[PDB]
């Protein structure tokens, strides 16, 4: 859309699309906590594993914060902090041309859980498998893409907020979500907020021979991060 | 114009939650053994677990009501008198009872109420005993083990009788004032 | 978590009173514990120790910790009997306070 | 914020105090003979006697709950009518009943209650009947011969019937209005 | 001296003597250089190793930042910063009866070198015997006590600022040192600025069998530290 501008939270330095429609979750912004607050130092742009989005790809997900453990200065309250919140101002951006089509589908699911139906017994999957940091996961057609991987017809996958990288349109995903849970402050390690989703609506299609595939980028700034009692600084 | 269709109303139900049944035995039957214990959950049932499923965090004031009903089982001429039956409304984190005879029993803390049969049905409520702001029907992550809302008791106060009485305790819940928070596809099939 | 210095009074020393919250794991040598809050504690300067606790919260499964520690160690003048004692008085504060009634007895 | 845990909520419960046992035989029986007999105290149980004993004097207006279940204890498949118990209330320092024949039944000053079965409990108050200005749960020296609330004298107020029907009076104390002096560390085991 | 009081930098305690006499070097206080500025977070009581004064001994010393490498938070923007001043309030306390008699000497030695007369060639000493962290080093009747280690006969070791804790009087060390050295900012790995070394001046006696020798402690506080340049955070 031309006159894109950056911004740098300190360390941080993006060039956005420009600003093409954000989209908020349930029109709430992230504000404190009504501990030990990081600020600028974990409330700075931090880039996923960017990710190869391919004709026959079925998607890929994400945990907030579980993503985020191994980030830098966030990750450090996150380990050395029992109680602790925070927000993330998701940002997905998927550069193409006009010679590729396409949709895609990013879905902000607060706990986002996945598969088996075995209600009595969930969890089940093991603590590394629930969690696979920056890397990400991927659904499959377990997963099951069309259910949002937990038997639930992907159709009405648009309850959660979110906006569709549609190829011909934004070549970006701006979400922002507050911190959603029953309790005030959390255990960051044992217990994920968010579950950032992103599957595709529309297949991947490109003209004649170009790109045998293309790529879409994950970099997401907390928003607003505190926490409780620090611990033994376990070096 | 939009009324019913609010959500004080769309919960505004009392659906049967669950069925226990209890017996007053003079003979030693240990199985069925004259108490009764279940889990509260909404779990059990089908009909007012999708209902709330449509959402992912809630608070309501759960109330119960127990429409007791008895019969003689064995093909006799036998008699009994009317009866009575202490429903105990456990608290999550509590001692969960056993042997009809034990201290727990007793409580002089959980709320007990007795009940003689053949009236207007058993009712009480229990307001938002919930250990956070909100009762996550999902919870993702490791700690399934829901919520907890206790454990309810019934068994025959009255003593061993000849002639062995049956009963059965219907429990149903309207979740008065009830609040929900952020909304998720419901369950396409069955559990 | 209050602490009593039941020994001499021409007895000395720097003892070390360590709190590590939930989540943090005993915290095995002195540096360890000393790195977090931590409170040094003068023998030959007083008997009265007093360390506050901040946030916790039950469901009767895992806390915090406290300690004691030598930070120096126990300083004797002349021929005083090498082994005394200490007492430890626990108080809530007034942030403190109770919710759902139980019980047991037999 | 503290509350419940306020003393009008620490005591604020129903707990058993004792269960006496009644009968209405059409035989010679002398030993259970028709009545019942037990003196007011708090000392029986256990739960409710450790939680006063936190403390060394009080004052609490006394309520009580008289819960009556029956059946027939012969294995007969003869009938009774539905009956009558009168529950004698007596105030500390009175004649205390023996024979359920006695003048003293008659009473003309103690407060009593025919109760019907088969219906809601039996309910009673009495104020802060001190012969001080508090119960004192320990009292040392010499005049152990505590307070004394009374003693509790129950029946069966219909007459003799051909099939024997045995009774049970479960009684349950509510300590309302309780106001406690002086703390003691609470009893470490048992009694 | 009674009504000693604590001082809480944030995570710290202390418990003083009370106050009785406090040492400023050259009556200059630490202030900030006219930055990565840690605070409260690096600007907390750190504890070093107490030491055994024994009969024997010979003395003690430390170098500075040194000692504190291993430090905490103070230690990471140490490693983490190429470009780093700081400021420090020694506090070495010796507590003893009135059945003991001796004199400790506290120096403070800007740029604290250790034996050599091969002017030619210094340093010399390993970088690993240079740095003898919080655990300490000790003089030898090679620091050869007497000449400060340094060839420098040490009844002049009082040219440096210091405190004499001579048992009778105060069982305390109060010493103030703001930054020294011709840079305005420096590399706080290789280069210590200051050299906190402690000597008997009186030995150790103690009246028939007691306490076979005493502990003294250092514990020190960082005084308005910064940085310059956030370098690779390496965990």
């Amino acid at each position: 859309s031309d006159r894109v501008l950056q911004l740098t939270l300190g360390n941080s330095t993006i060039t956005t699309q420009e600003a093409a429609n954000s989209v908020v979750a349930y029109g709430r912004w992230p504000e404190y906590l009504r501990p030990t607050e990081p600020d600028v130092a974990a409330c700075r742009f931090y880039t996923l594993d960017t990710v190869s989005w391919t004709k026959e790809s079925r998607g890929w997900w994400w945990k907030l914060p579980d993503a985020l453990r191994d980030m830098g200065l966030f990750g450090q309250n996150m380990y050395y902090h029992y109680l602790g919140r925070s927000g993330y101002t998701v940002h997905v951006q998927c550069n193409a041309s006009k010679f590729h089509q396409g949709a895609l589908g990013v879905f902000a699911v607060p706990e986002m859980c996945l598969a088996g139906d075995s209600n009595t017994t969930t969890m089940h999957t093991s603590y590394q498998n629930a969690n696979p940091g920056e890397k990400g996961g991927t659904f499959t057609g377990c997963p099951v893409d069309y259910l949002l991987g937990n038997g639930t017809l992907l159709g009405n996958a648009f309850v959660f907020p979110h906006q569709i990288i549609n190829l011909r349109t934004n070549n970006c995903a701006t979400l922002v979500l507050p911190y959603v849970n029953s309790l005030s402050i959390d255990s960051m390690v044992k217990h994920n907020n968010w579950g950032i989703a992103i599957l595709p609506l529309a297949p991947l299609n490109f003209a004649s021979e170009s790109s045998p595939e293309i790529p879409i980028t994950l970099t997401i700034a907390p928003m607003c991060c505190e926490f409780n009692g620090l611990r033994n600084i376990t070096l | 114009s939009r009324s019913e269709s609010s959500i004080e109303s769309f919960f505004a139900r009392g659906a049967c939650v669950t069925i226990m049944t209890v017996d007053n035995p003079a003979s030693t039957t240990n199985k069925d053994k004259l108490f009764a214990v279940w889990k509260i959950t909404y779990k059990d049932t089908v009909q007012l677990r999708r209902k709330l499923e449509f959402f992912t965090y809630s608070r309501f004031d759960m109330e119960l009501t127990f429409v007791v009903t008895a019969n003689f089982t064995e093909t006799n001429n036998g008699h009994a008198l009317n009866q009575v039956y202490q429903i105990m409304y456990v608290p999550p984190g509590a001692p969960v009872p056993e042997k009809w005879d034990d201290y727990t029993w007793q409580t002089s803390s959980n709320p007990s109420i007795f009940y003689t049969y053949g009236t207007a049905p058993a009712r009480i409520s229990v307001p938002y005993v919930g250990i956070s702001n909100a009762y996550s029907h999902f919870y993702d992550g490791f700690s399934a083990s829901l919520n907890d809302f206790g454990i309810l008791a019934v068994r025959v106060v009255n003593d061993h009788n000849p002639t062995k009485v049956t009963s059965k305790i219907r429990v149903y819940l309207k979740p008065k004032h009830i609040r929900v928070w952020c909304p998720r596809p419901p369950r396409a099939v069955a559990y | 978590f209050t602490f009593l210095f039941c020994g001499s009074m021409m007895a000395t020393g720097k003892l070390l009173v360590s709190y590590a919250p939930p989540g943090a794991d005993p915290p095995k040598k002195r540096k360890e514990a000393m790195l977090g809050t931590h409170v040094i504690w003068d023998i030959g300067l007083q008997s009265s120790c007093t360390m506050v606790v901040p946030w916790i919260s039950n469901t009767t499964t895992e806390g915090g910790y406290i300690s004691v520690f030598y930070q120096t160690r126990i300083v004797v003048p002349l021929s005083t009997p090498r082994e005394m004692d200490i007492l430890g008085f626990v108080s809530a504060c007034n942030d403190f306070s109770v919710r759902l009634l139980r019980d047991t007895t037999h």
